[PDB]
């Protein structure tokens, strides 16, 4: 806790660096093992029933996963031969890798473990871990973006904005309405892969940016809609403005910066011609908007959540990026058309 | 170009091809300025601080560090837009048979009443 | 003294094989560097061959001769 | 990679390489023929020329060309029962 | 695929036992000019079937090895030979008695060299045949190498994007 | 042969069973028990969990013996590898196992 | 008789169908011993007896620890055979028709495949390597190594320094 | 095959004639006279309990278990007389491509057979003795593979045949002086008659292995627990002992291998009467944490040493 | 090519008792290291039989990853039990 | 190691003369240019390939680390 703890939080950025800085298959897959010995710690902390679910939800859900990883690495010494991070040369090899990474990213029919997860955990820091960790998986798939067959990588893109337009409708839990946004987001991640992997990893840096801004909106403690419903007639009235600017950015929306993966996406798509497909996302993306727009009317209308307990004394939290992320969350739309170069 | 052919792989900096000169006080240069001040604005929101125009002059850090990694961000711009116009041309002077020009001529089209 | 002799007296004391953990242990890491026959044993490794020699093709070179005994590249005399 | 390794290497990744002491790969001459192939970025990403090439490494790890070849020279042996047969051995 | 001859090269082949071929290391100081040769062919050009004719002449010569030891002092090397077998794969271990008896004899005659230490790999070439260094297995190049041109870029007038 | 050897010695230990089991023969009534050694009925019926106790020993074990195994190149590698490059590497795996047991010092468990 | 890895794969795949099959941590632990001990032949037959023994030293050692936890924890209330529930006992008989009905195609001729690739016979092929290597022979005779592969020892000392602090934490 | 058949009929009868010795040795070191009516010196009774508790003795347990349970006999001598296969002595049989990775695998493998005599009773009295015999094992599998490690770095590579040429003027007693103290402590890891021992004697508790087996299942335990015995014994005279090799003379091996194992087989014994055991808990704690750190800190020390002065096979 | 095909037929079987869940969990944890015996066993035959000697290492990390996670989620069952009583797949509370 | 090359062509000579004797009649079997699309190099290989027939000798050459006499 006081001394360790910080080194296990090192480890998952160290682990994301063997990830990142590689050539060999087997280095990978203990770079994704260093993530599962570094997350489930955090994961417990305070030690609960619903923590004790969701640890071992986490493990059995994502090991067994990269145990089919391992597979796909074997293939490439049973055909092809060669131990390099390029191509993976045989369609039966591509396709138990794609399904693996597909529990990390894909979540069309993967996203089971999501929601119970992200409830879970006990710590708002906590749940910046999870938004974290998808950024490991997506530098293996932009290593590995040819070969793969793109019938099966745009079903993962199309059925998860369906199940994660749909998933998030049903849910007043704070955390599991981000749990479903993430499937959501997530959607838009596997149909860059195959049109232009430039610009993917600036959706992740979208992404990041604003989904690690929401739960440090939420360091004040909320759990549940109503829980957040009291946030500008009990508490801090300014700070409810920060968080309709962040909900009215992760739906798309032009003059915030969550449009800036709507921009692009949709037009090297395009360029490929394809017209059926991305009419189709942009109509399955009104039903991300929706989670959001009822959680901004915590923000916006009266809905008398008052109470008896009124809060006077200055609160102070952690805030890492709380302030400078914000920004770059809200307004950048006029410093943005030429930063897809920037990024790759 | 999403994979480097001529350029070395892992750089900060160009270094390689440095001539192209930077931008001195660009019209982009001061939004990103803007958005550093904005960030000055919304912190005494979060942390409740009398004033947001008038409070603490912390707001100096805000402003710097958004130019500071904005000029390098930049810098990244104009280069990538440059490359990907250098490798462009020089595809179509190696070529030449893919690249056709038609000029000048007289077409019959159908106009449409009312 | 203050920790020196002070308290390695209070690990004899109280579990006493602790001193022999830490005493040992520590001698393993500074003694391969200090003395001055290490960098033998390296040669003898680099010597000795596990696979078959490989013969190379002769235009003007120096210190190569035929496999009959001559002085020739270098050849380990370290040690009888 | 993502993000490459810049003085420092940790390598040893590909076939063929730096031995562990002297001795070679069993599919070493094919293991040649592919670097010498594919050091060029027009040579993989089309995918064309260096088809021949790869269709040779095919035959050195799963050996499928020799084995379909070889099943034929052993089923004609069994075929051929109390009618033709040969053993020089 | 094109095989050797039938025929095959070198007429009665190989020595009739073994160990007896370990328990003498003097092969590698006496005739050593047609096995380097044959070696040096071998690394260069990998084919079997190309430096076979320089294979004709190792075994001719480990023919003429042999018959030398059992015309002069074939009694001692006979007892070498019988306590090399009697014990497993101890090689100069144990035998180093029986050791001395050999050599000595051996030392009478001007064909006796001992190793002393090691041969540290020698280069030498004086038959060459051919030159061959050239050969390997490539056939094709694969179009050469890729079009690659350097100017310097300018500048670029107006991003590509829409907004410029 | 390394089959011939291991399947002679396995056949000639089940055949002694066999001897030992068709031989004595006469009655076999309902006089057999359930826990047997000290006498009574038994209290515990069947199986109950008990467990705990040594729960973080046996696990740390798991974890140990694959370090072990990994120092088993030592007496075998040691031979065509450079020597001074070799001693950073081969002591760095011990070093860390004992820093791993320092902190296994600090509340070591309930056993 | 020919065959020496064939006969053993068939009773590496016996043990496997009881954790598909779930027979308790017990008749189920029992897999990783027949299976995994004749798996370890499998190894040996190919080459390298270190890698081979390799699996004996920690799948029987760590399986200890499992059976630490089979006499406890959960699993402590009724044996469940595999030839008692019927559950369990169609998992089985499913399971030994996905193996011995595959065998019966193996002899005469080449044998059917769920996958692209034919399985043949392949006697003398099973070996596919030639003798090569005489002094420090086999790519297994030197298998381990802490050279060349450098950065990889630091991580596996890494890895096995968390998961002692971090069950701590869980515990 | 003739030298695998001359390896396990002559050796029961050196388990058979340890019961001898397992009440002489310890009889005279309590003071009391063990074997004297049936034989001479009661020679007669050691092949007499063979007649006793095979053909007329005839349980089987009440609730038992399936197959289990009399698989587990056949586990006991089936993987513990084998381990004679590959030790090295004047001439092994088969000698292994790597000696004492075999040696390691199969006692651990050994430990399996008071693992399923655990479920061998449905009833939990039985497995009590099970679960204190797996951690009085289980941590001392640690150490005995890490003070094998300094003992094979210092001489040769794991082929147990290397270890009889390499001590050719003096003992590797001497060079490894707290390494072979640690092997009369480390080697009692199985279930053995000793005073540090296992979950196996009576004393305190329900005899392990014994309470649900019978007599003939019980009788064939002994017949492989006291058979590890012999061949720790027999393995510490290989590791630390050698005094001669002579490949040409086997007479004058023979006779000098057996005084050096026959004076340590007479030192368990030694050790089995005269102090009590080591408790499930103190068992812990001898090892793990007061011995675990001696042993690395002598293998951190037995790193160096063939780099301090040349010392590779 | 034909020895194989027979352990990647053992994978699938596996495989599937990954995916296969009744009363206890502790199928899973066996099944965990079910398959990395299987990986270990396919990645043995593919390095040895088209020789590598460098990479004749990767497996041996292999395999001490290889209880990496097993002893990892064998020490999250017995807290499972501390809150409950018996680790059961059927006893959850989560939505 | 000349020895090792001397029984292996003489293997390839016995392989050649059991192709033609086998086939004759209706199949088609070349045996020129071999398997490999190469042929530059050429592999000797001569263990899959090696021993056609006759199952004593083919057992003791395949296996040299099971019985290890």
């Amino acid at each position: 806790n006081p001394i360790i703890f910080i080194i296990i939080l090192l480890t998952i950025m160290l682990g994301t660096i063997i990830v990142m800085i590689s050539s060999h298959w087997l280095l990978v897959w203990i770079g994704f093992e260093m993530n599962m010995l570094a997350i489930i710690p955090i994961m417990m902390k305070n030690h609960n029933p619903r923590a004790t679910e969701a640890s071992t939800k986490y493990f059995l859900t994502q090991s067994t996963a990269s145990m089919l990883l391992m597979m796909a690495v074997i293939i490439n010494l049973m055909f092809s031969g060669q131990w390099t991070v390029m191509k993976l040369f045989n369609p039966m090899a591509s396709m138990l890798m794609t399904m693996a990474l597909a529990m990390k990213l894909g979540m069309a029919p993967f996203h089971f473990w999501v929601p119970e997860v992200t409830q879970g955990i006990p710590l708002s820091s906590g749940l910046i871990l999870l938004t974290w960790q998808k950024l490991a998986p997506m530098s293996v798939l932009y290593q590995i973006f040819p070969s793969i067959n793109l019938n099966l990588i745009l079903t993962l893109s199309v059925l998860s904005i369906l199940i994660g337009g749909w998933g998030g409708l049903n849910q007043t839990q704070l955390r599991k309405i981000m749990a479903y946004s993430s499937i959501a987001h997530m959607g838009w991640m596997t149909a860059v892969l195959p049109y232009n992997p430039t610009m993917t990893l600036l959706n992740l840096i979208i992404y990041i940016i604003m989904t690690s801004t929401m739960f440090t909106m939420f360091m004040a403690n909320s759990t549940t809609t109503t829980l957040s419903l009291s946030h500008t007639w009990n508490k801090t009235p300014i700070m409810t403005v920060l968080i309709l600017a962040t909900l009215l950015s992760m739906g798309g929306l032009p003059p915030l910066s969550g449009f800036m993966p709507k921009w692009m996406i949709i037009q090297e798509m395009t360029k490929n011609n394809s017209i059926i497909l991305p009419t189709f996302m942009a109509i399955t993306a009104l039903l991300n908007l929706y989670f959001y727009m009822r959680l901004t009317y915590s923000t916006t209308l009266t809905m008398f959540p008052s109470t008896n307990n009124m809060k006077m004394k200055w609160q102070f939290p952690l805030m890492k990026k709380m302030t400078f992320l914000p920004t770059m969350v809200v307004l950048s739309t006029m410093m943005l058309p030429l930063t897809p170069m920037l990024s790759v | 170009x999403x994979x480097x052919x001529x350029x070395x792989x892992x750089x900060x900096x160009x270094x390689x091809x440095x001539x192209x000169x930077x931008x001195x006080x660009x019209p982009r240069l001061a939004f990103v300025g803007f958005l550093g001040y904005c960030s000055g604005l919304i912190d005494n929101a979060i942390r409740r601080r009398p004033v947001l125009l008038a409070g603490l002059h912390r707001q100096l850090l805000y402003i710097t560090s958004f130019v500071f990694v904005g000029y390098y961000l930049l810098k990244r711009q104009d280069y990538m837009y440059a490359v990907r116009d250098h490798d462009m041309f020089s595809y179509i002077k190696s070529h030449x048979x893919x690249x056709x020009x038609x000029x000048x001529x007289x077409x019959x089209x159908x106009x449409x009443x009312x | 003294a203050e920790r020196v002799a002070a308290f390695l007296k209070n690990v004899w004391a109280k579990e006493p094989v602790l001193v022999a953990s830490f005493a040992i242990a520590g001698l393993a890491v500074i003694l391969p560097t200090l003395s001055p026959y290490t960098k033998y044993s390296l040669m003898i490794n680099x010597x000795x061959x596990x696979x078959x020699x490989x013969x190379x093709x002769x235009x003007x070179x120096x210190x190569x001769x035929x496999x009959x005994x001559x002085x020739x590249x270098x050849x380990x005399x370290x040690x009888x | 990679q993502k993000r490459l390794g810049v003085d420092l290497d940790r390598w040893m990744t590909i076939q063929s390489a730096e031995q562990p002491h002297k001795i070679p790969s069993r599919c070493h001459a094919f293991e040649k023929e592919w670097i010498e192939c594919a050091h060029g970025i027009g040579s993989i990403r089309a995918e064309k020329e260096c088809k021949i090439e790869f269709e040779d490494f095919r035959e050195c790890l799963l050996r499928q060309k020799t084995m379909k070849r070889l099943h034929a020279i052993r089923r004609q042996r069994e075929k051929l029962i109390k009618e033709g047969k040969y053993t020089p051995p | 695929e094109l095989p050797s001859l039938e025929d095959l090269k070198v007429q009665e082949v190989k020595v009739s036992s073994s160990v007896l071929k370990a328990a003498a290391h003097h092969y590698g100081a006496q005739c050593d000019k047609p096995n380097k040769e044959f070696m040096l062919c071998r690394w260069e050009e990998k084919d079997p079937r190309r430096c076979l004719e320089e294979g004709k002449l190792v075994n001719q010569c480990a023919l003429e090895f042999f018959r030398q030891i059992k015309r002069h002092c074939a009694e001692p090397f006979t007892e070498y030979w019988t306590c090399i077998d009697y014990s497993g794969l101890q090689l100069f271990r144990r035998c180093r008695k029986q050791q001395a008896q050999f050599d000595e004899c051996v030392l009478d005659k001007x064909x006796x060299x001992x190793x002393x230490x090691x041969x540290x790999x020698x280069x030498x070439x004086x038959x060459x045949x051919x030159x061959x260094x050239x050969x390997x297995x490539x056939x094709x190049x694969x179009x050469x190498x890729x079009x690659x041109x350097x100017x310097x870029x300018x500048x670029x007038x107006x991003x590509x994007x829409x907004x410029x | 042969n390394l089959m011939l050897a291991l399947l002679t010695n396995f056949t000639l230990a089940t055949l002694l069973v066999i001897i030992a089991f068709w031989l004595p023969q006469l009655n076999v009534y309902s006089e057999k028990t359930s826990p047997y050694e000290c006498g009574f009925d038994p209290m515990g019926s069947a199986r109950l969990p008990f467990s705990m106790k040594f729960f973080l020993v046996a696990i740390t074990f798991l974890l140990f013996d694959l370090e072990i195994a990994l120092l088993l190149p030592l007496p075998w590698a040691s031979q065509t590898a450079n020597l001074n490059t070799m001693l950073t590497m081969a002591l760095f795996l011990i070093i860390l196992l004992a820093v791993s047991l320092a902190y296994e010092w600090t509340q070591k468990g309930l056993e | 008789m020919l065959y020496i890895v064939f006969i053993l794969s068939v009773i590496f795949v016996m043990g496997f169908v009881g954790f598909s099959s779930k027979p308790s941590p017990i008749y189920g632990g029992l897999g990783l011993i027949v299976s995994g001990g004749v798996g370890c032949g499998i190894v040996l037959n190919f080459g390298g007896s270190f890698l081979g023994l390799m699996v004996f030293l920690i799948y029987l050692g760590g399986m200890m620890v499992v059976f630490g936890y089979t006499t406890a924890m959960a699993t402590e209330q009724y044996p469940e055979i595999w030839l008692s529930n019927k559950a369990v006992l169609g998992a089985f008989v499913t399971g030994l028709l996905m193996e011995f009905f595959m065998v019966y195609y193996v002899l005469k001729d080449k044998e059917v495949e769920v996958v692209f690739e034919f399985n043949g016979l392949g006697d003398w092929v099973i070996y596919d390597t030639g003798d090569s290597g005489f002094f420090s022979e086999e790519a297994m005779g030197i298998a381990a190594l802490y050279s060349y592969g450098t950065w990889l020892v630091i991580v596996t000392g890494w890895s096995l320094l968390i998961g002692v602090v971090v069950i701590m934490e869980i515990t | 095959m003739i030298n695998i058949l001359m390896l396990i009929i002559p050796i029961l009868l050196a388990v058979a004639f340890l019961t001898l010795v397992e009440r002489k040795v310890l009889g005279y070191m309590q003071l009391r006279k063990g074997p004297n009516v049936v034989g001479p010196y009661g020679l007669l009774q050691p092949i007499a309990d063979a007649i006793k508790l095979f053909i007329k003795e005839p349980l089987r347990p009440a609730t038992s278990s399936a197959s289990m349970f009399i698989l587990a006999p056949i586990m006991a001598l089936g993987l513990a007389l084998t381990m004679w296969i590959p030790l090295p002595m004047p001439y092994p049989l088969i000698n292994m491509n790597l000696g004492v990775l075999f040696m390691l695998a199969m006692s651990s493998l050994a430990v399996y057979s008071i693992l399923w005599s655990g479920w061998a009773s449905n009833s939990k009295y039985a497995l009590i003795g099970a679960l204190r015999a797996v951690a009085q094992t289980i941590s001392y599998e640690v150490t005995l593979a890490i003070i094998l490690l300094s003992v094979l770095l210092m001489s040769g590579s794991f082929t147990l045949s290397t270890l009889i040429t390499t001590q050719e003027q003096m003992w590797l007693i001497l060079p490894a002086w707290p390494l072979a103290m640690m092997w009369f402590i480390s080697t009692l890891a199985e279930t053995n008659r000793a005073p540090f021992d296992l979950t196996e004697g009576e004393s305190e508790l329900v005899s392990g292995f014994n309470v649900e087996y019978a007599a003939g299942p019980f009788a064939l335990f002994f017949m492989a627990e006291y058979a590890n015995i012999i061949m720790m014994n027999i393995f510490t005279a290989i590791l630390f002992l050698g005094t001669s090799h002579n490949p040409h003379m086997p007479e004058l091996y023979t006779i000098n291998f057996t005084i050096k194992s026959l004076l340590l087989t007479m030192s368990f014994l030694w050790i089995r009467a005269s102090y009590p055991r080591f408790r499930y808990d103190q068992l812990m704690h001898l090892l793990w944490k007061n011995f675990l750190p001696l042993t690395l800190a002598l293998c951190m020390w037995h790193v160096s040493l063939p780099i301090l002065t040349s010392g590779i096979p | 090519s034909m020895v194989y095909m027979n352990i990647m037929m053992a994978f699938t079987v596996s495989l599937v008792g990954l995916l296969m869940y009744r009363s206890h969990l502790m199928s899973s944890l066996l099944c965990l290291e079910g398959m990395m015996l299987s990986l270990f066993v396919m990645a043995a035959l593919t390095i040895l039989n088209s020789h590598f000697t460098l990479a004749s290492m990767m497996p041996i990390i292999l395999l001490v990853f290889a209880a990496c996670e097993a002893a990892l989620g064998l020490s999250l069952l017995v807290m499972v039990s501390n809150t409950y009583g018996t680790d059961y797949v059927q006893n959850l509370n989560l939505l | 190691l000349q020895a090792e090359k001397d029984r292996r062509v003489l293997q390839m000579l016995r392989e050649n003369l059991e192709e033609e004797a086998t086939v004759m009649k209706d199949x088609x079997x070349x045996x020129x240019x071999x398997x490999x699309x190469x042929x530059x190099x050429x592999x000797x290989x001569x263990x899959x390939x090696x021993x056609x027939x006759x199952x004593x000798x083919x057992x003791x050459x395949x296996x040299x680390x099971x019985x290890x006499x």
